[PDB]
């Protein structure tokens, strides 16, 4: 089809230590965004006299 | 860091569209004159 959309990453997770057997565990996001690719013509035309092709 | 809630917009790019067409299209009346008038062939 005439155009395509690609998803891609935009933010990364991270991770953390814990104090002993019991301490607060933490939190992180993961984020995405878009890229596009468009499509275009390339074309050429050539003429020849009919008899030459025979 | 205890508030890093992933939003809808953070993930939105991953969600595909969808489209459906059951309401596309329309009815047609047949032409009145060809319904009513007497047909005759012609060459």
């Amino acid at each position: 089809r005439n155009q395509v959309r690609f998803p891609v990453l935009s933010a990364l997770p991270v991770a953390y230590w814990v104090n002993g057997d019991t301490g607060l565990k933490q939190t992180t996001e993961i984020n995405w965004t878009n890229k596009y690719l468009n499509i275009e013509e390339i074309a050429t035309i050539v003429p020849v006299p009919d008899n030459v092709l025979a | 860091p205890y508030n890093n809630l992933t939003s809808r917009t953070d993930a939105q790019a991953l969600i595909p569209e969808e489209v459906s067409k059951e309401m596309l299209g329309k009815a047609t009346e047949q032409s009145a004159v060809l319904q009513q008038f007497r047909r005759i062939p012609v060459g």
